[PDB]
DNA sequence: ACTAGTAAAAGTACTTGAGCTTGAT
RNA sequence: CAUAAAGACCAGGC
DNA sequence: ATCAAGCTCAAGTACTTAAGCCTGGTCTATACTAGT
């Protein structure tokens, strides 16, 4: 995301990415919360 | 019809007369034992567009330990009552010099006179009842013990002689019927006296907030 | 019989679609088209000895969505264990409610 | 019945489609690492950590749509699937 | 081709919905 | 002495 | 005669919850795609 906001991106893409790292700052803390797919590594096992 | 009514309105009148005898006031005798009869040959028959109107049934009472402080009983005439009755009760007070009153509601209230009845706090200190409340005597109950309203001092030794701050007894809230049969506000402990299997006699108090 | 019929259409599926992806690509060249390398084998054996092999009756990416409790081990302390454990129904009501 | 009940692979101009049309079982046959077939034995598959396993073959037809007034089925014999227990 | 990235009741808490009373008129 | 991970499911004992 | 302001009561829609301790077993790390 740094890299960019500082070679001034279309500032749509940046939607879809400050969107996704909401998600992955909010799953590391909450991963059960409902609705909110869940984060997973492998297996299909969620993440504690 | 209007034979339930008029029973009703002396079932009434005597729960009230039961009440302000226990709040601490001057009730003479004849009227506690009334039967129905003197009720019925003194104030009317019939409530049925008859001679007891809901008007002319109320009751001025005045205090023991000093003459001034006097209590009204309103009987109000209409089943729902707004902010106007409430405003001519409170003008009739107005003009008579009278603190304490009593509203027992015949079928229910609305939210803003319950707000003007909550609004003059520090002055004209208004209460309401209903008339499905004041049928039964509360405190003659099985299950209720009794209740004394303690004075300032007797709660400095209570505070003073078990080392207690205030806050570090138990509690009441000021909306059962009780604290609102003896008319309690908030600050003011009352004594509950109850008889106990193990020692035979149990006192407890109570922090009303 | 009725399991691993079940089991076995979602693999019928899954290899005749893999058919299909490996058929678009070759197809756009327009040169010929070969079954015998389009044929990923790997998809009935591993699937099959897959759901026995560990239980969850269902998929390898989906291993928490599945049925578990079928297919386990056979019971061999003595004869009768064995008779009766080859002789076994079971409901799927879960085992907490009351 | 289920190789049968199958929906075809209908895509296209030239296009090519196959069916499948009879299926065949054997008996199990352990193919060793080598290349080299040989019945196995139940008590061979539990001693080595085999699986008793046997291998599924099926036939496959095929045709050709170009509309050059020549249909080429090429038909083929015994295509390897799979593996059943 | 070999091998590394890779997407059952049951209690409460919050929201909307309909209708009331009341000051304005 | 030191090193034998960890998670998921299953069948059991009081 | 209708018209907002403010408020109460009722119904609709999610979140959170289910005994203790102990002993053995088998299986699994992703099948698929681009670097290299």
């Amino acid at each position: 995301l740094r890299r960019n906001e500082q070679n001034g991106a279309a500032a749509h893409v940046i939607a879809e990415d400050v969107k996704l790292l909401q998600f992955h700052v909010a799953t590391m803390v909450d991963n059960e919360l409902p609705g909110l797919p869940r984060a997973m590594q492998k297996s299909g096992r969620p993440l504690k | 019809d209007d034979e339930e009514e008029t029973y009703r309105l002396w079932k009434i009148r005597k729960t009230i007369m039961q009440l302000c005898h226990d709040r601490g006031y001057l009730v003479t005798q004849d009227e506690l034992d009334q039967t129905l009869e003197e009720f019925k040959a003194q104030f009317g028959d019939k409530p049925s567009e008859g001679r007891p109107r809901r008007t002319d049934l109320t009751v001025l009472v005045a205090h023991n330990d000093d003459p001034t402080d006097q209590m009204f009983v309103f009987f109000p005439e209409e089943p729902k009552v707004g902010i106007k009755t409430i405003k001519v009760y409170c003008q009739r007070m107005q003009e008579e010099n009278i603190t304490r009153a009593l509203i027992v509601v015949q079928q229910g209230m609305t939210p803003s006179a319950k707000q003007s009845l909550v609004d003059m706090a520090p002055k004209y200190i208004l209460e309401q009842f209903l008339q499905q409340e004041l049928l039964i005597n509360i405190t003659e109950h099985e299950l209720v013990p009794e209740h004394v309203v303690m004075t300032k001092e007797e709660v400095t030794e209570l505070l003073a002689r078990y080392k207690l701050r205030e806050n570090q007894l138990p509690r009441i809230q000021a909306g059962d019927p009780v604290a609102r049969y003896f008319g309690i506000k908030r600050g003011q402990v009352v004594k509950i006296i109850r008889p106990s299997e193990t020692a035979g006699r149990y006192i407890t108090y109570r922090l009303v907030q | 019989g009725p399991l691993l019929a079940f089991l076995f259409r979602g693999m019928f599926k899954n290899l005749l679609k893999e058919v299909r992806i490996y058929a678009q690509k070759f197809i756009d060249r327009g040169k010929d088209f070969n079954l015998e390398l389009a044929i990923k084998t790997r998809i009935i054996s591993d699937g099959l000895k897959y759901s026995l092999a560990t239980g969850n009756w269902g998929d390898q990416k989906k291993a928490h969505q599945a049925r578990a409790g079928v297919s386990q081990v056979l019971n061999r302390l003595t004869f009768a264990s064995t008779l009766s454990h080859l002789r076994r129904l079971n409901s799927p009501i879960g085992r907490d409610g009351k | 019945r289920i190789v049968e009940d199958a929906p075809p692979i209908d895509l296209q101009p030239p296009r090519y489609l196959l069916k499948f049309e009879q299926i065949y079982l054997s008996k199990p046959t352990h193919w060793e690492r080598d290349g080299a077939p040989s019945p196995m034995m139940p008590n061979e598959a539990r001693l080595r950590n085999l699986t008793y396993s046997a291998p599924l073959y099926v036939d496959i037809t095929k045709t050709v749509i170009k509309e050059g007034e020549e249909q080429l089925q090429t038909q083929h014999q015994k295509t390897f699937i799979g593996k059943i227990p």
